[PDB]
C-alpha cells in the first residue's frame, strides 16, 4: 500500500532545466519525509536532498545552487527542479519514503524511476516493423514471433503482447545505439494451434513522442 | 565521507546455495548500514537496515551481520527470484553506497531455440532491410552468431544484444540484427543464421532463401 | 544556518529521555573522562586552614543517542546545548569543608555529530587543607578535593582521568602561595551497604608553599 | 595470615605479605553515610593502625578475618 511514482519528461536539452514529479499514496506528507535520489549513466546512487516532514528541506552541498525541492499535500505530490543540465546529468531519478530513529535518516521505499537522457538530439520516432516466419512445418504447442522498434530517441520503449496476457512466456532484448538512434526487438512464443487461428498484436509506445502503435502480425 | 566497496563483484551459484556478500567501509560506520535489492525495470526494495533488523515483509533467509568497518549479507538458501543487484549503503556520515553485487545462478546445459525471420514487406517500402535471428532461452551465455549472404559471411550491419537472465528458469536469450540497404538486400539470394553454443557438436542453422 | 540547527535540536530531543543512561544495551558501562582544571585560590584562611579555590569540572563522554548526520543539517558538526537538558553523570565534588556537595553551574555543553559531549561547568570549592611538617622553614599545606558520581556506582558509570595531574594551564598564580606539586589519583571505593558493588572516586591534591 | 584487601574490586583475599602479621577492617563515614554507609577499607598491617575518633578500626590475627561486614569471616 505504501507507493511512489516518478514522472519526468524523457528528453531534456542542456540549458534547458529538469522539473520531476514524484506522487505518492499510502502515506501523508506530513508525517514521513521524502528524498530524491539518483544514480548516472556508469556511477552509483547519490542523495540529491530532502523534503521533510516539517515543510523544509535539505541539499547536498554540491548540487545546492541548481537545485529546489517542493510539496503540495493536497496532492500527494513532490517535486524537484534542477537547471544548468549537462550531459553528466544523464541517468535514472528515484524518489524515496524516508525512515527516522531520533535524528539519524535512511531511505526505506523506492519509486520504480523515471530515466533521465540530457542530449542536443531531437526526439524521434520508433517504426514498428512486423517479425513473422516464413515457414510452418507442424502444428505443435510453441512458434516464436516478434516486433522491431527501430530508430527512436530517447529511452525508454515500452512493449506488451495481447495488452497484459503475455506473462513469462515473452523475451524483450536491450535496445541497442547504432548512429546516435536506438532500435530493439520484441518476442513471444506461443502454440502454433493458438498463432494462425487467432490475432497476435505487440503494442508498442514511446512516451517521448506521444507514439501508441499496434502491428497485427500476419500468417 | 565513508567509501564502500562491495564484493564479490559478480556472483555464481546455484539454488539452495548459502552466499553470503561483503561490504567494507574505508572508515568506522557503527552499524548504521543497510542493504536493498534490485531487479531490472523494478523499484529497488529494502531488506535491511541496521546492520540485522530484517525490514518488514522480507524472507527469512536473508540476514545481516557485522560491526566496525566489515558488514556481511547473507542469503541462508538462494532462490531462482533472489537473481539481483544488491547494494549496501550508509547513513550516519553523508550518504554512500556500495558499487553493487551482481548475482548469477549457475544452471544445467540449455541449446537455444534458433529461429530466422525475413525483412518486412512496410520496412523495404523505407529504402532499409533488417534481418533478424533469434536465439531463446539457452545456457550458458557461450553463444557465437555468423550470418552469411550466399554462403560467405558478412560482418559489417550486425547488431546483438543478450538480455539478463530469467527470473524463473534461469536462462538467457539473443538477438542479432543484419541491417543492409534495399540495394545491398536484394543484391543477394541466400540469408543464414548460424548460431554456435556448447549444446551441439556442429552449428545450429536457420536460413531463408527469397520467399517462402 | 539556524533553520539547520533548529531542526536538529527538536528532532534530537523529541525522543529524548534525560533520565536513562546513554548506552544501548544496559549492562554496557558509560564511559566518562574527567579532568580538573585549577582556574585561581581566592581565599585562604590560615586559622582555620581552608582554602576556596575557583576550578572547572571537565567532563567528556559519549550519548549513543545524540548523534546526527551532518549532511541531514546543511553540514553542521556541532552545536551548543543546555546542559540542563541532557543526561549527565551527576558528578560532584566533596570533603567541602563548609557544606557536604560543591555546586557547579549548569553551562553549555557542546555537542559533536559523533555523539560527544564536552561540558566544563565552574565550581567554587573549600578545601581543608593539612599542614605539612616535613621541613618547613618555609610552610608548605596539602589541599584535596574528591571527584565522584552521586548516585551511579563504577558498574554504571566509568570514570577515567584525563591525565595525572590537575589542568594548570588557565590557572592564574598568586603573589604569596604556589603550587610546588599536584596529582590526581583514581579509586575504587568499597561502603557498608554493597560488598559486590565497586563505587569510584579521583581524588586531586595540590600542595601550596609561601614564597619568601 | 590470608587478609582480605579493598586494593583491588572486587575485594581480593591476598596474602598477608612477611614482616606484617596482622589483618585489619577499617570504617569511616564520608559524606555519603547516610545512603551508601560507612567506608569500609580492608589490608595488612605491621601493628594495629591508628583509630582516629570519627574513625574506627578492629584487628585480627587468624585467617580471612576482616571480611565486608555482609559477609561471614574465617
Ligand atoms: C596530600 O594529600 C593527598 C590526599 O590525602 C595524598 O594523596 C595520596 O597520595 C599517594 C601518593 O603518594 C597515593 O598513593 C598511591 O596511590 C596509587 C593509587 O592507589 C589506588 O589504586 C591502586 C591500584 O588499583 C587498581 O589496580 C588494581 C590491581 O592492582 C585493580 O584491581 C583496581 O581495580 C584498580 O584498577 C590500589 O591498590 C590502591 O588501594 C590502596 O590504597 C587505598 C588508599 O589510597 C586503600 O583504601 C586501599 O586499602 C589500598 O591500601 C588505591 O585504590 C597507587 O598506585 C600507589 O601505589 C604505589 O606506590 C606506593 C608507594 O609507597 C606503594 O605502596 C605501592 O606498592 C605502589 O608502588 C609502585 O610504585 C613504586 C615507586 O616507588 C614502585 O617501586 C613499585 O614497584 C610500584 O610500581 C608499580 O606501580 C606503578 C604505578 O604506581 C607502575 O608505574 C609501575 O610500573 C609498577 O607496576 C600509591 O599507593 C594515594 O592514593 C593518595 N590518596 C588520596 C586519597 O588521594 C598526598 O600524598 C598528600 N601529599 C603530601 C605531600 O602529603
Amino acid at each position: 500500500e505504501v507507493q511512489l511514482q516518478e514522472s519526468g519528461p524523457g528528453l531534456v536539452q542542456p540549458s534547458e532545466t529538469l522539473s520531476l514529479t514524484c506522487t505518492v499514496s499510502g502515506f501523508s506528507l506530513t508525517s514521513y519525509s521524502v528524498s530524491w535520489l539518483r544514480q548516472p549513466s556508469g556511477k552509483g546512487p547519490e542523495w540529491m536532498g530532502r523534503m521533510w516532514d516539517d515543510g523544509g528541506t535539505v541539499y547536498n552541498s554540491g548540487l545546492k545552487s541548481r537545485l529546489s525541492i517542493s510539496r503540495d499535500t493536497s496532492k500527494n505530490q513532490v517535486f524537484l527542479k534542477m537547471n544548468s543540465l549537462q550531459t553528466d546529468d544523464t541517468g535514472t531519478y528515484y524518489c524515496t519514503r524516508d525512515e527516522r530513529i531520533r535524528a539519524i535518516n535512511w531511505f526505506a521505499y523506492w519509486g520504480q524511476g523515471t530515466l533521465v537522457t540530457v542530449s542536443s538530439a531531437e526526439t524521434t520516432a520508433p517504426s514498428v516493423y512486423p517479425l513473422a516466419p516464413g515457414t510452418a512445418l507442424k502444428s505443435n504447442s510453441m512458434v516464436t514471433l516478434g516486433c522491431l522498434v527501430k530508430g527512436y530517441f530517447p529511452e525508454p520503449v515500452t512493449v506488451t503482447w495481447n495488452s497484459g496476457a503475455l506473462s513469462s512466456g515473452v523475451h524483450t532484448f536491450p535496445a541497442v545505439l547504432q548512429s546516435g538512434l536506438y532500435t530493439l526487438t520484441s518476442s513471444v512464443t506461443v502454440p502454433s494451434s493458438t498463432w494462425p487461428s487467432q490475432t497476435v498484436t505487440c503494442n508498442v509506445a514511446h512516451p517521448g513522442q506521444q507514439h501508441q502503435r499496434w502491428t497485427r502480425k500476419l500468417c | 565521507d565513508i567509501v564502500i566497496t562491495q564484493s564479490p563483484s559478480l556472483l555464481s551459484a546455484s539454488v539452495g546455495d548459502r552466499v553470503t556478500l561483503t561490504c567494507k567501509g574505508s572508515q568506522n560506520i557503527d552499524n548504521y548500514l543497510a542493504w536493498y535489492q534490485q531487479k531490472l525495470g523494478e523499484a529497488p526494495k529494502l531488506l535491511i537496515y541496521k546492520t540485522n533488523s530484517l525490514q518488514t515483509g522480507i524472507p527469512s533467509r536473508f540476514s545481516g551481520s557485522g560491526s566496525g568497518t566489515d558488514y556481511t549479507l547473507t542469503i541462508s538458501s538462494l532462490h531462482s527470484e533472489d537473481l539481483a543487484t544488491y547494494y549496501c549503503y550508509q547513513y550516519i556520515n553523508g550518504y554512500t553506497f556500495g558499487t553493487g553485487t551482481k548475482l548469477e545462478l549457475k544452471r544445467a546445459d540449455a541449446a537455444p531455440t534458433v529461429s530466422i525471420f525475413p525483412p518486412s514487406t512496410e520496412q523495404l517500402a523505407t529504402g532499409g532491410a533488417s534481418v533478424v535471428c533469434l536465439m531463446n532461452n539457452f545456457y550458458p551465455r557461450d553463444i557465437s552468431v555468423k550470418w552469411k549472404i550466399d554462403g560467405t559471411e558478412r560482418r559489417d550491419g550486425v547488431l546483438d544484444s543478450v538480455t539478463d537472465q530469467d527470473s524463473k528458469d534461469s536462462t538467457y536469450s539473443m538477438s542479432s540484427t543484419l541491417s543492409l540497404t534495399k540495394a545491398d538486400y536484394e543484391s543477394h539470394n541466400l540469408y543464414t543464421c548460424e548460431v554456435v553454443h556448447k549444446t551441439s557438436s556442429s552449428p545450429v542453422v536457420k536460413s531463408f532463401n527469397r520467399n517462402e | 544556518k539556524s533553520e539547520h540547527e533548529t531542526r536538529l535540536e527538536a528532532k534530537l530531543f523529541k525522543d529524548y529521555s534525560s533520565v536513562v543512561r546513554p548506552v544501548e544495551d544496559h549492562r554496557q558501562v558509560v564511559e566518562v573522562t574527567v579532568g580538573l582544571q585549577l582556574i585561581q585560590l581566592i581565599n585562604v584562611d590560615e586559622v582555620n586552614q581552608i582554602v576556596t579555590t575557583n576550578v572547572r569540572l571537565k567532563q567528556q563522554w559519549v550519548d549513543y543517542n545524540l548523534k546526527w548526520n551532518p549532511d541531514d543539517y546543511g553540514g553542521v558538526k556541532k552545536i551548543h546545548i543546555p546542559s540542563e537538558k541532557i543526561w549527565r553523570p551527576d558528578l560532584v565534588l566533596y570533603n567541602n569543608a563548609d557544606g557536604d556537595f560543591a555546586i557547579v553551574k549548569f553551562t553549555k555543553v557542546l555537542l559533536q555529530y559523533t555523539g560527544h559531549i564536552t561540558w566544563t561547568p565552574p565550581a567554587i570549592f573549600k578545601s581543608y587543607c593539612e599542614i605539612i611538617v616535613t621541613h618547613f622553614p618555609f610552610d608548605e599545606q596539602n589541599c584535596s578535593m574528591k571527584l565522584g558520581t552521586r548516585t551511579y556506582d563504577g558498574s554504571a558509570v566509568a570514570i577515567n582521568p584525563e591525565s595525572d595531574q590537575p589542568d594548570l594551564s588557565n590557572f592564574m598564580e598568586s603573589g604569596e602561595w604556589v603550587i610546588k606539586e599536584s596529582r590526581g589519583w583514581k579509586h575504587s571505593v568499597t561502603y557498608s551497604c554493597c560488598p559486590d558493588t565497586p563505587y569510584l572516586d579521583i581524588t586531586y591534591h595540590f600542595v601550596m608553599q609561601r614564597l619568601p | 595470615i590470608v587478609c582480605h584487601t579493598t586494593a583491588t574490586s572486587p575485594i581480593s583475599a591476598v596474602t598477608c605479605p612477611p614482616g606484617e602479621n596482622l589483618c585489619y577492617r577499617k570504617m569511616w563515614c564520608d559524606v555519603f553515610c547516610s545512603s551508601r554507609g560507612k567506608v569500609v577499607e580492608l589490608g595488612c598491617a605491621a601493628t594495629c593502625p591508628s583509630k582516629k575518633p570519627y574513625e574506627e578500626v578492629t584487628c585480627c590475627s587468624t585467617d580471612k578475618c576482616n571480611p565486608h561486614p555482609k559477609q561471614r569471616p574465617g
